[PDB]
């Protein structure tokens, strides 16, 4: 049967080292068995898990109370958490199926 | 600009062109790349992020693309509508910047041809009565958006006082310019007749107003 | 959904100062990345800056040399943008934007840099007759004249009658005042029972006028 994918935004963040930076990945659940998870492209071309919802202490995932839009924040951004950045909703049943955002883009820039 | 486009590009209603955007290692070769359209007379709009992603309500005529330092948004099914100045633009990182592009005009060649509707309005009465005489010449619906605006005061040419506008589209996706005669109330008065003489396609409309007439 | 409305456009003198405002709503703006872009007249668009939302990273054109600065009140849903030393070249259209790249954008604010005085216009009637009847339709305008500096904005009914209206860009007089016409279309049979009146803003002269356009009798 099939089902949407979460959405994650904005396309591109660009902020300075020490600021902070918040995507919203947004997911139009079906049913309350899922559970929200934080990527990132490595060097390998290989997601790595940052977080999840339900629950390094640099990311944070936070469910706003509207039942559809999560904000991730990357806390006191440096320049190597530049790249490539994605969720992913993972259905827990009937059927356990990631579906995976588009992805979007994070340059944390030198403080002049 | 950084960002380098194509100043125009043109097609015929139905077919596809393609509008570049070249770049460097630094922006187009590292980085994800966005098109605008920019209406005549609107703020521009999102038409394409993350190299080929389209926002909500783009159509799926419009497409991007990305190979290397230079990128490509095609537009499939030209309409009139499309015509509008497209943009593309990306970060820079190695000046920490976002560019625009220089900018490209699409027009649509080969619509429909439209002569124009003429209105050739005299002197209002209550700019009269300030002292003031302004024949306002409004020029609507032709296709192709090019005039030429000649003026005659009982037959003789007139260029002083002429100030015309350059055409441009309307609502309707046709084009319109205007054309305004600045007179005193006593040279207005003083000619049996004023004409706003439209030259379209090498075809000709007139319009006459007269002071002792009530037009 | 989205909402950005940008103030603080209009005139100003050479070496002079402004600050411009954008009030933003329907998205969640303290997290949200903010812009400015400019566009000349007859030019292509500008990226000035853009600020984090936080407001602890900003970014700037080279080309400003500093002159001006980005700034914002999550308070108040506001962005800001402090322009000095202004030069003929700043005279530009300003948009407010949401995100780096712009995903939505404001309709804009068109500063000018001279030192011409302020002139709210003259709204003159371009009445319809037989004369500017095509069978079943009718066109009426308005003759918008004289004002300083750009721009002037019209509708028709106060915004009810939008469709067979045009307003037609301004002339530039030898005076260094501008001219615009509004012209709209109706059915010829409306020309005795509906009033038609134009509505012309001058936002740079704090000016409105609301003029009448009545038929004439030949
Ligand atoms: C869609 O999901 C929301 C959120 O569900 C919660 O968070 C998920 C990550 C997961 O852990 C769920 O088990 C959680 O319940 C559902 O929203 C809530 O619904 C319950 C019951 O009505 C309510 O008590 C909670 O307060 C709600 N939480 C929020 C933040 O809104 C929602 O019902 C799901 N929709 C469908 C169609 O099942
Ligand atoms: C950057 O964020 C940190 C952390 O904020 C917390 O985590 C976020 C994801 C979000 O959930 C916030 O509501 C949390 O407060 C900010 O630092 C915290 O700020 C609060 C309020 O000022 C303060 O009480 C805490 O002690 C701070 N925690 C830490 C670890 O310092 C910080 O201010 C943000 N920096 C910005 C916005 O520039
Ligand atoms: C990321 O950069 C920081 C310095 O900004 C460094 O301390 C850290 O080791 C880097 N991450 C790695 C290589 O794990």
């Amino acid at each position: 049967r099939p089902w949407n994918p979460p959405t994650f935004s904005p396309a591109l963040l660009v902020v300075t080292e020490g600021d902070n930076a918040t995507f919203t990945c947004s997911f139009s659940n079906t049913s309350e068995s899922f559970v929200l998870n934080w990527y990132r492209m490595s060097p390998s071309n290989q997601t790595d898990k940052l977080a999840a919802f339900p629950e390094d202490c640099r990311f944070r995932v936070t469910q706003l109370p509207n039942g559809r839009d999560f904000h991730m924040s990357v806390v006191r951004a440096r320049r190597n958490d530049s790249g490539t950045y994605l969720c992913g909703a993972i259905s827990l049943a009937p059927k356990a199926q990631i579906k995976e955002s588009l992805r979007a883009e994070l340059r944390v820039t030198e403080r002049r | 600009s950084v960002l380098t486009q194509p100043p125009s590009a043109s097609g015929t209603p139905g077919q596809r062109v393609s509008i570049s955007c070249s770049g460097a290692s630094s922006n187009i070769g590292s980085q994800s790349v966005f098109w605008y359209q920019q209406l005549p007379g609107t703020a521009p709009k999102l038409l394409i992020y993350s190299n080929n992603q389209r926002p909500s309500g783009v159509p799926d005529r419009f497409s991007g693309s990305k190979s290397g330092t230079s990128a490509s948004l095609a537009i499939s099914g030209l309409r009139s509508e499309d015509e509008a100045d497209y943009y593309c633009a990306a970060w820079d990182d190695s000046l920490s910047i976002w560019v625009f592009g220089g900018g490209t005009k699409l027009t649509v060649l080969g619509q429909p041809k439209a002569a124009p509707s003429v209105t050739l309005f005299p002197p209002s009465s209550e700019e009269l009565q300030a002292n003031k005489a302004t024949l306002v010449c409004l020029i609507s619906d032709f296709y192709p958006g090019a005039v030429t605006v000649a003026w005659k005061a009982d037959s003789s040419p007139v260029k002083a006082g002429v100030e015309t506008t350059t055409p441009s589209k309307q609502s309707n996706n046709k084009y319109a310019a205007s054309s305004y005669l600045s007179l005193t109330p006593e040279q207005w008065k003083s000619h049996r007749s004023y004409s706003c003489q439209v030259t379209h396609e090498g075809s000709t409309v007139e319009k006459t107003v007269a002071p002792t007439e009530c037009s | 959904e989205v909402q950005l409305l940008e103030s603080g456009g209009g005139l100003v003198q050479p070496g002079g100062s402004l600050r411009l405002s954008c009030a933003a709503s329907g998205f969640t703006f303290s997290i949200n990345a903010m812009t400015w872009v400019r566009q000349a007249p007859g030019k292509g668009l500008e990226w000035v800056s853009t600020i984090s939302g936080s407001g602890f990273s900003t970014y700037y054109a080279d080309s400003l040399k500093g002159r001006f600065t980005i700034s914002r009140d999550n308070s108040k849903n506001t962005l800001y943008l402090q322009m000095n030393s202004l030069r003929a070249e700043d005279t530009a259209v300003y948009y407010c934007a949401k995100e780096v790249y712009g995903d939505y954008w404001g309709q804009g604010t068109l500063v000018t840099v001279s030192s011409a005085s302020t002139k709210g216009p003259s709204v003159f009637p371009l009445a319809p007759s037989s004369k500017s009847t095509s069978g079943g339709t009718a066109a009426l305008g308005c003759l918008v004249k004289d004002y300083f500096p750009e721009p002037v904005t019209v509708s028709w009914n106060s915004g009810a009658l939008t469709s067979g209206v045009h307003t037609f860009p301004a002339v530039l007089q030898s005076s260094g005042l501008y001219s615009l016409s509004s012209v709209v279309t109706v059915p010829s049979s409306s020309l005795g029972t509906q009033t038609y009146i134009c509505n012309v803003n001058h936002k740079p002269s704090n000016t409105k006028v609301d003029k009448r356009v009545e038929p004439k009798s030949c």
